[PDB]
């Protein structure tokens, strides 16, 4: 375990390390109390990057891990959020030396500073390349990138105006059955 | 554990794209996996700067009997401004 | 790999006007008309018709680049004569001449047995 | 492989007369220019399109596939 | 909003923290609100100086 | 799923099977074109 | 009166004539529209179901595209990009089938 690492002390206790030792670690808990524990007291390390935890600030703006926030009351400490607890947030600040710059604050007291089309043969309907077979590569949201079979170029076209066909021939279906009905190529 | 951007959907059950399949960018042409001791992908991605319709695929045995695959891809190139004559 | 859309040459793009008329400050009573998705075919004929009119003073067509199907026609007429009216008259004269030529060709073809 | 469908220069269709061209060269034993003129090729673009063509399609078909 | 696919657009957005977020891989590109001090990797536009050279 | 270079006869062999033609000793074992619909344009 | 046409000779697919009382620009524009702006019908899309000839699918498709097609009633036909159709409806396209094999 290294500095600033998140440690799951128990099923409901999460702490942040402020002084990473060999076998003895000083950790501040969600309640702000700083205590010294042993390596055995840590069940496992919580991965902040893989932790999909979000909270709501006073202004209502969503705050995620790593976002810079400033306390509305107190010393107005500014710092980056390392982890988000059910009722508390741990924030590390480079301007504070106390507790390695890590402090636990309430979220309300701070303010912030499955594609069906992909991988299926399609034909364009309303464009300059209508009626041309294409293979969907990726979708950027509201627009689908398709490579044309007869042309060595990739074109971005709205997916709603494309008709999808079966892997081998089959009938054409617009972008209304896959959204409603589960992704299933028609029968050839 | 080793997976590349190449789309493996074009690959069939045998692992080789049949003639008449559109391939572009890093799309995998030959699907090969080397067991590790469970296995790591060793596919042959298509040339990034070249693309076209796969023309032919053949499978044979090497001098030692190991499976060998050769895939020829054909593209139609039309004269452009930058072409040299 | 990035060749221009061939159909786009003669097809208007999304949110694109066929004609764009703007004033010209180089000379009084001078206008610039940008024709989109057009080639020398129409520009040269329109300019030639305009030059045949005594009232029209200056009429010049320019193609900025072969890549883009677009040209610009600068038209300057006498005081009190709107360039748009001159362009409309030239287009009407062109239509009349084309109709007369079509009628003459049809009559000649009908007259000839072959 | 096969005779071009249309002349590169003008676009006149020249693929119809390739078989007629070969027949005139062989059956009638006519010279190249006379046969081309009879086929109805005035502009030298089509003349060189037909004369310069090589029938590689037959050579490719010589193989079993 | 145009996105990397469209020429008058961008492909990466640099936040204040310095982390770079790609637009093509992110499906919520249109929901990203730019803030002062950030940097965006925009495609080179017209009247953009660039050094042209020949190897010799 | 496969054809012979010389015999040009279908084999439809499966995995963990010999790649040699059943009719002849040749083992080129070419593969037939994909059944997926293919479209081309004169442009 | 305007411009008049004097047809020196006519044929099935070749007509030589003379235009008089016409500007050079008008004649050039007429030639340009006649060579480029005349609508015509030609093979645009080629779908291959079973091809094993020595040639290539793109090659044969390009050859087919250049094949002339009757276009006397082209005006009646409408562009595919214009009419509201899914793909190559009978109202905007002509469908043909090519089948052959050796012996
Ligand atoms: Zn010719
Ligand atoms: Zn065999
Ligand atoms: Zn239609």
């Amino acid at each position: 375990y290294a500095l600033h690492d998140i440690v799951e002390l128990s099923a409901k206790n999460v702490a942040c390390i402020i002084q990473a030792g060999h076998d003895i670690f000083k950790v501040i808990d969600e309640t702000g109390k700083v205590s010294t524990i042993t390596k055995g007291s840590i069940l496992s390390k919580i991965n902040t990057a893989r932790a999909r935890v979000s909270s709501v600030d006073a202004n209502g703006n969503e705050i995620k891990i790593g976002d810079t926030i400033v306390e509305k009351v107190g010393s107005r400490r500014e710092g980056q959020v390392l982890y988000i607890q059910t009722q508390q947030i741990f924030v590390v600040s480079k301007k504070i030396v106390e507790n390695a710059g890590v402090f636990v604050v309430n979220p309300s007291n701070v303010e912030a500073v499955r594609e069906v089309a992909l991988g299926k043969t399609v034909r364009i309907r309303s464009a300059g390349y209508k009626g041309q077979l294409g293979i969907v590569k990726d979708v950027n949201g509201d627009k689908a990138t398709v490579e044309l079979h007869s042309k060595n170029k990739h074109i971005t076209i709205d997916k709603h105006k494309l008709t999808y066909y079966n892997r081998e021939g089959g009938e054409g279906i617009t972008y209304d059955e896959l959204v409603n009905r589960r992704g299933r190529v028609p029968q050839a | 554990l080793r997976m590349k951007h190449g789309t493996y959907d074009k690959l069939d059950d045998d692992g080789l794209i049949a003639p008449g399949v559109r391939v572009s960018g890093e799309d995998v042409i030959i699907g090969k996996t080397t067991p590790i001791s469970s296995k790591r992908d060793a596919s042959t991605p298509l040339r990034s700067t070249e693309n076209g319709i796969v023309d032919q695929v053949l499978v044979t045995t090497n001098q030692d009997g190991l499976k060998f695959v050769k895939v020829r891809v054909r593209t139609t190139k039309i004269p452009q401004i930058g072409d040299k004559f | 790999m990035n060749a221009p859309d061939r159909f786009e040459l003669f097809l208007l793009g999304e949110g694109e006007s066929k004609l764009k008329i703007d004033p010209d400050t180089k000379a009084p009573n001078a206008v610039v008309i940008t024709f989109e998705k057009e080639d020398h075919t129409l520009g040269n004929l329109i300019r030639a018709e305009l030059l045949n009119d005594r009232k029209v003073l200056f009429a010049a067509y320019k193609v900025e680049h072969p890549f883009f199907a677009r040209f610009k026609l600068r038209i300057q007429t006498t005081e009190g004569y709107d360039p748009k009216d001159a362009l409309k008259n030239a287009c009407n004269s062109i239509i009349n001449k084309l109709g007369a030529l079509k009628t003459n060709f049809e009559t000649e073809w009908n007259l000839q047995t072959l | 492989m096969i005779v071009p469908v249309r002349c590169f220069s003008c676009g006149k269709v020249v693929g119809d007369k390739w078989e007629s061209y070969l027949n005139l060269l062989q059956e009638d034993e006519l010279d190249e220019g006379t046969a081309l003129s009879r086929l109805g090729l005035k502009r030298y673009c089509c003349r060189r399109m037909i004369l310069t063509h090589v029938d590689l399609i037959e050579k490719f078909l010589r193989y079993n596939p | 909003r145009n996105g990397p696919n469209e020429h008058p657009g961008a492909k990466y957005v640099i936040r204040d923290s310095g982390d770079r977020i790609d637009l093509r891989y992110s499906k919520r590109a249109g929901d990203i609100q730019l803030q002062y001090g950030w940097k965006v990797e925009r495609h080179i536009m017209d009247n953009d100086p660039v050094l042209f050279n020949r190897q010799p | 799923k496969y054809i012979c270079a010389e015999c040009s006869s279908k084999l439809s062999l499966s995995r963990t099977d010999a790649v040699r033609c059943k009719d002849c000793g040749h083992r080129i074992l070419l593969k037939a074109r994909t059944k997926r619909l293919v479209q081309f344009e004169a442009r | 009166e305007g411009p008049q046409v004097k047809i020196r000779e006519a044929s099935k697919d070749n007509v030589d004539f003379i235009l008089s009382n016409v500007d050079l620009a008008m004649a050039n524009s007429l030639r340009r529209v006649m060579i480029a702006e005349i609508p015509t019908l030609a093979i645009d899309s080629v779908e291959v179901e079973t091809n094993t000839t020595v040639l290539a699918d793109e090659f044969i498709a390009h050859r087919l595209g250049l094949i002339p097609l009757q276009s006397m009633d082209i005006e009646q036909l409408e562009y595919s990009r214009d009419c509201f159709c899914e793909d190559h409806c009978d109202k905007c396209s002509v469908v043909l089938t090519l089948q052959a094999f050796g012996e």
